[PDB]
């Protein structure tokens, strides 16, 4: 197959931020990681000062600015998720501004077991060592004599294989790691010192101590404090060997305090982030001994207010504070002294759009002018929320929960959306906030004598589950159905099914209970948004969690558990069992094309199915046998079918004499997105290449694939390998290398998918650059001009 | 959370390639059965079952009908098509097979004095190597595909480099007058491997010391099988329970026992299962397949994990596969049963029997 | 680039066993 790809929206979810003197010795620099993109910021007292932006062949894993003795700025040492570890310094001659490349390398080991708690990159205050946590019972240590021409990075054993958290203390003669790890009894925080000569760990300046059962996190408290800080569920330590400080904030009971950030340069206070998007400050007190060192004495936690969900916070100046959030909106925040009068010392300044997690979304023509617009359920929690995208312009419709599935009903004027929200079993589940499905215009609870034939307990995080009809004009809320207890809505579809003139709203849903490895009831609810009423038209059981839902030619297609099955619509408004289909672990994903149908296997790839009109049944027209777990799937055309596995990869398979070889689907596309696809659909969003499907992933990334002809495959091909000669990559990674299909199984290079960015790149570089690119090229001796406009017919598909 | 809707729930939110490892992991700690099937297509006992490294891909089996049968097992599940029979047999019982770091070629020995090395992608025999006993174990070089142990009947077990074949001079890394059961590489570290002698137990031996073995556990053992990051060794005892060791302890970290376990009248192998090796499975002679779960906390563990049944005959061979947490067993019967987790097609049981 | 970053292979199992087999010698 021959496929093309391009990002319309680049990833918006912030995965890391650092603060640092980069760019100039004098200025101060925020360094934002958004999955792929690198982005520089000056701070300046008028805000955050865009100075750079830089693709990345890999996603970023680990970000940290160092600088080691003589040197004048801070240098970058980033670690992709690929292994690919890379020193980078900011250099800007004149009015050139580009990275180079102080050091570069793969770290990857060819025998190791990913650790569980992921990947860790830190390195030590002196700048003597990177100490990096990829695997269990390993820890690489890249030395940083810079008076050297190799950096000979070595293993060094680790007698506790899960590590939960690392750090490097501060104030050490010779550079001392101290680590939270649990083994049996329990977590313990422990300390080694690295000895590069004989690579291996000694004994810690100070021994052992238990720390709480669910501590999760270590800063290294800078001098005079020395020392570590411990901070887990319930309780705040610090250890500096024969002090030991705790206390047990009962604010910090309510949430799991995931992001830290320092504020003062000595220590004195931090900012903590949780869960739940309030903001803490740790202040640490100090005591000066007569004529001696200060040291600690007490801790202290204070509430600093509400932001959003944060993945990092960094202090920038004057009290400003970056909130860099996955599931919200990214924030500048102000620090007050004085509180307003809800007692909030928090005040926002500034706010960065982040579509991610991009869970569902549609395609619809609202305005009805040909031009269509995407309507995707972004966020989680009260983050969670509705992006109107068109040609790009965002417009943002608050939920204030989480939003699972959209679909729009023409005939209603309106959306359908699956949304969920957390409740405490505050003694039945009370509430945590006001959101979408409280808010209702008017709102229905369903009463199902169904499963009235599973414990519970005061305090537990339950999921409740709501059917949302939103007006499309005003986007109110007009409707909001609550589902029964323990049931999640899983599917919505919006059709007519058999001679039923009406257009419904069905939605699958599942009986969940956490002690059961999968549902073994659900339902599929049939119901009509009639004068402003949305009545249960229909109710089906079924045996099982109804993970997909599709109208296939009048009838309804369902995922239950492993079967897939079709029912019809009769003439007395009631579902009647067609067909099923029993040779899937599990149908999570269902398309449709005519009378084909792809089916997606939680880790069974793709198949193949076709019904029969003259048969009434199923028939298994093919399937793919590499196994690979898939998180979205799509027909391409009557031939081709796009998957997403969840290792960030992208495969093509078509349906290829014998009747074995004609029952295969063989996998003729393979690509390394470097994204974790949730959702596709199909349609464009502007009105060479043939068809239009945009896909929508976990970082805020829209992109859009189409399929090529064998002549322009080929061009754009020699384009790409011509390009790579000369676009200078940043950490000097490979594109090849980078676009490699890639899986602890296997790896393999990239075949039927043309990287669209690196095209599009072509246009942006300079003129020399665009006719040495084209240089021999094929025919008429193609120039620039020609490729030129390729290009830009290329770009106008979105 | 248990259920899956919450693991999808969770990887559709934050997209990390680590939560299906965990979410196997607690799917498997939570069953109390598995699936079953058959596979059908050796016209004898099957000796020897082997899972292709790096995914499991493929399925090597040989037994008492000679043949080395190459089973895709996607497309067998599914009985799509037939078992591939590589070109060139034994004219023996089949007691071991192996594959190569990247699965391209097969060894294949055992009671024909006799290791053929075949060639996977076009099923054709590439190279002989004579023995003077029958061969029990092969153990392939984890760094080099061209250097393999086998343990013969004789009591000796030799380090063959395929690469200088013609002039068969194989290095004779152990000579006991007992007969050797088996031998493995190191996974890890291949210049160390372990041995399970009949009449020396397990000892750990060094590629450059020929005749001194580094350690000796514990004497009988008859199958001896390192954990994936090599530093534990699991052996099976010739009337005792299972028993684990640290590599370098020298002493029984564990022993394994469960009412109806029983391993004297055929010569079994075992496994690890689970993607950290958590799991110690064998089969028994009454005809069940026990697993037992290692201890977290350091010594006989009563009680298995799991007492799977099914198999009509003694169960003597166990695999586990990790990227599809999948266990194949063969036996004195010609059918090989597999147990999943998960639904398979015309499969039996369930996960909570 | 001015430098490099090579893995070096090192023994971590026989450095770990020679270790624990020359501590056992009291």
């Amino acid at each position: 197959s021959y496929n093309y790809v391009v990002t319309a929206q680049k990833p918006t979810a912030v995965n890391g931020c650092v603060t640092g003197h980069f760019t100039s010795a004098e200025d101060l620099n925020l360094l934002i990681a958004k999955n792929t993109r690198l982005e520089i910021y000056v701070v300046t007292a008028e805000g955050l000062r865009p100075v750079k932006e830089v693709g990345m062949y890999g996603k970023i894993a680990v970000m940290e600015l160092f600088r080691p003795k003589g040197e004048s700025k801070d240098l970058l040492f980033i670690l992709t998720a690929k292994y690919n570890a890379c020193i980078l310094e900011y250099k800007q001659s004149g009015e050139s501004i580009d990275i180079i490349t102080r050091a570069h390398g793969n770290v990857q080991d060819r025998i190791g077991r990913p650790s569980e708690t992921g990947i860790i990159g830190i390195i030590d205050p002196e700048c003597r060592m990177i100490g990096l946590r990829l695997y269990d019972g390993l820890f690489k240590v890249i030395p940083l004599d810079r008076d050297n021409k190799e950096l000979k990075a070595f293993n060094i054993r680790l007698e506790e294989l899960h590590v939960i958290d690392v750090k490097f203390l501060y104030g050490c003669q010779a550079p001392t790691i101290c680590f939270v790890y649990q083994d049996p009894q329990g977590r313990h925080v422990k300390t080694y010192e690295v000895s590069l000569r004989e690579k291996e760990f000694n004994k810690g300046p100070w021994k052992q101590e238990n720390v709480e059962a669910e501590a999760s996190m270590v800063i290294a408290v800078p001098e005079p404090f020395g020392g570590a800080i411990i901070i887990g569920q319930e309780s705040i330590t610090y250890h500096n060997g024969d002090k030991y400080l705790a206390i047990a904030p009962p604010i910090i009971k309510q949430s799991t305090i995931v992001c830290h950030n320092r504020v003062d340069p000595n220590g004195s206070r931090y900012l903590l982030g949780d869960m739940e998007g309030r903001l803490f400050m740790l202040l640490l007190e100090k005591e000066e001994q007569m004529d001696g060192t200060v040291t600690l004495k007490d801790l202290r936690v204070e509430l600093l207010g509400e932001t959003s969900i944060a993945e990092c916070l960094t202090y920038l100046d004057n009290g400003v504070v970056f909130v860099g959030s996955r599931l919200g909106d990214s924030q500048l925040v102000k620090l007050n002294v004085d509180s307003n009068e809800q007692g909030s010392y928090v005040v926002a300044m500034e706010t960065f759009t982040n579509l991610g997690p991009i869970v569902d979304m549609c395609v619809v023509d609202l305005e009805r002018q040909g031009q269509g617009q995407l309507v995707t359920c972004s966020g989680a929690f009260k983050e969670g929320s509705l992006r109107i995208i068109r040609n790009l312009h965002i417009r943002t419709v608050p939920l204030y929960e989480s939003p699972r599935k959209i679909c729009y009903q023409e005939v209603s004027q309106c959306f359908g959306v699956l949304s969920s929200r957390i409740e405490v079993q505050d003694t039945g589940t009370t509430a945590l906030r006001p959101s979408a499905s409280t808010q209702a215009l008017s709102s229905s609870v369903s009463s199902s004598k169904l499963f009235s034939s599973h414990e519970t307990s005061f305090g537990e995080e339950v999921e409740v589950h709501n059917l949302l009809i939103i007006d499309q004009h005003t986007f109110e809320v007009l409707h909001a159905h609550q589902f029964l207890q323990n049931e999640y809505a899983l599917s919505l579809v919006s059709c007519k099914l058999g001679k039923d003139p009406n257009t419904y709203f069905i939605v699958g849903t599942a009986m969940v209970y956490p002690e059961e490895a999968e549902p073994k009831q659900g339902r599929i609810v049939v119901f009509q948004y009639s004068d402003g009423k949305l009545q249960t038209v229909a109710e089906k059981e079924v045996k099982g969690a109804v993970y997909s839902m599709v109208e296939f030619n009048g009838k309804l297609l369902a995922s239950i558990n492993s079967t897939v099955r079709l029912y019809e619509w009769t003439t007395e408004k009631e579902l009647r069992t067609e067909c099923n289909h029993y040779n899937n672990i599990m149908a999570l994903y269902l398309k449709t094309k005519g009378d084909f149908i792809l089916v997606g296997d939680l880790m069974r790839s793709v198949l193949l199915l076709a019904y029969k009109p003259m048969e009434g049944n199923f028939e298994e027209i093919a399937r793919d046998f590499n196994p690979n777990w898939m998180s979205a799937v799509e027909i391409l055309d009557d031939d081709n079918f796009l998957g997403a596995e969840n290792a960030f990869n992208l495969f093509v398979c078509q349906k290829d004499t014998t009747d074995e070889e004609r029952q295969h689907l063989q996998e003729v596309g393979l690509f390394h997105l470097g994204e974790f696809v949730n959702v596709f659909c199909h349609g464009s969003l502007v009105m060479p290449t043939q068809g239009s499907v945009l896909f929508g992933t976990v970082n805020g990334m829209i992109g859009l694939v189409t399929s090529l002809s064998e002549s322009w495959y080929n061009l754009l091909l020699d384009m790409q390998n011509r390009l790579n000669k000369v676009i200078k990559s940043v950490g000097k990674i490979e594109h090849s290398f980078w676009r490699s299909f890639h899986t602890e199984r296997k790896t393999e290079p990239a075949t039927g998918f043309i990287d669209g960015d690196l095209i599009e790149s072509f246009l942006d570089i300079s003129r020399p650059k665009m006719q040495e690119v084209v240089a021999n090229l094929q025919k008429r001796e193609a120039t620039a001009d020609d490729l030129i406009k390729v290009v830009e017919e290329l770009t106008r598909i979105h | 959370m248990r259920s899956v809707v919450g693991f999808l729930s969770q990887r559709g939110l934050h997209g990390d390639p680590l939560l299906t490892q965990d979410f196997q992991r607690r799917r498997l700690r939570g069953c109390r059965n598995l699936y079953k099937k058959d596979l059908l297509g050796h016209f004898g006992c099957v000796n020897a079952i082997e899972f292709s490294n790096n995914g499991g891909q493929w399925l090597v089996s040989g037994g008492d009908d000679r043949r080395v049968l190459l089973w895709h097992m996607e497309q067998a599940i599914h009985s799509r098509v037939k078992p591939i029979q590589l070109k060139g047999e034994h004219h023996s019982n089949i007691f071991c097979l192996a594959f190569n770091s990247g699965n391209t070629k097969v060894f294949s020995g055992g009671n024909d004095e006799q290791v053929i090395l075949h060639d996977v992608e076009s099923s054709e025999t590439l190279d002989v190597f004579a023995h003077e006993d029958a061969v029990y174990g092969l153990s392939v070089s984890p760094v080099n595909d061209n250097i393999f142990a086998s343990s013969s009947d004789d009591g000796r077990v030799l380090i063959w480099d395929i690469r200088e074949s013609p002039h068969g001079e194989p290095f004779c890394l152990a000579n006991y007058p007992s007969a050797f059961h088996s031998v493995m590489f190191n996974p890890v570290e291949p210049r160390l491997l372990a041995t399970a002698n009949s009449k020396e137990g397990v000892g750990l031996w060094d590629i450059r010391k020929p005749q001194s073995s580094l350690l000796r556990y514990g004497q009988s053992a008859m199958s001896v099988r390192f954990n994936s990051n090599g530093t534990q060794l699991l052996a099976l005892r010739r009337r005792l329970p299972p028993v684990l060791y640290d590599i370098h302890s020298r002493l029984p970290v564990f022993q394994f026992d469960n009412q109806g376990y029983f391993n004297s009248c055929t010569m079994k192998s075992c496994c690890f299962a689970g993607d950290r090796d958590q799991y110690i499975l064998s089969g028994s002679d009454d005809f069940n397949l026990y697993m037992w779960r290692i201890p977290a906390d350091p010594r006989v563990v009563n009680g298995a994990f799991m007492v799977l049944k099914g198999h009509r005959s003694i169960v003597n061979q166990v695999r586990f596969n990790p990227h599809t947490y999948m266990i194949c067993s063969s036996g004195v019967e010609k059918i090989i049963k597999i147990w999943s987790p998960y639904k398979q097609p015309g499969c039996t049981g369930d996960l909570d029997g | 680039s001015e430098q490099i970053i090579v893995t070096e292979k090192t023994n971590i199992l026989l450095r770990y066993l020679h270790q624990q087999w020359d501590k056992k010698n009291a």
